[PDB]
């Protein structure tokens, strides 16, 4: 019962959120070519 | 050939997944042939007197 955490718990969440919306825009095109041989033969690599 | 990447991991099966013979097919011939006039032909009306 404390709205003081709204500055701590929340707010700062947007800092990591905007950071997360940077690497995801790069891995997308990366997976738009690493899906053929990745899904073929075997896997393990992308399983992580 | 491709399938795999699309298909299996979203729920799809080929058309003739389990059959013991090839699927028959049709086509348009071209050669005209006579046939009775359908009474729903936009602009053609025939009747008996």
């Amino acid at each position: 019962l404390l709205v003081r955490d709204e500055f701590s718990v929340l707010c700062r969440d947007l800092y990591a959120l905007y950071p997360l919306l940077i690497r995801y825009v790069d891995n997308n095109r990366a997976h738009w070519l690493t899906e053929p041989n990745a899904n073929a033969e075997e896997l393990f690599r992308m399983v992580g | 050939r491709f399938f795999a990447i699309c298909g299996l991991q979203e729920g799809f099966e080929p058309f003739a997944i389990n059959m013991q013979r090839p699927v028959t097919t049709w086509f348009s011939k071209s050669l005209p042939q006579f046939e009775p006039v359908p009474p729903e032909h936009p602009h053609y009306e025939v009747a008996r007197m």
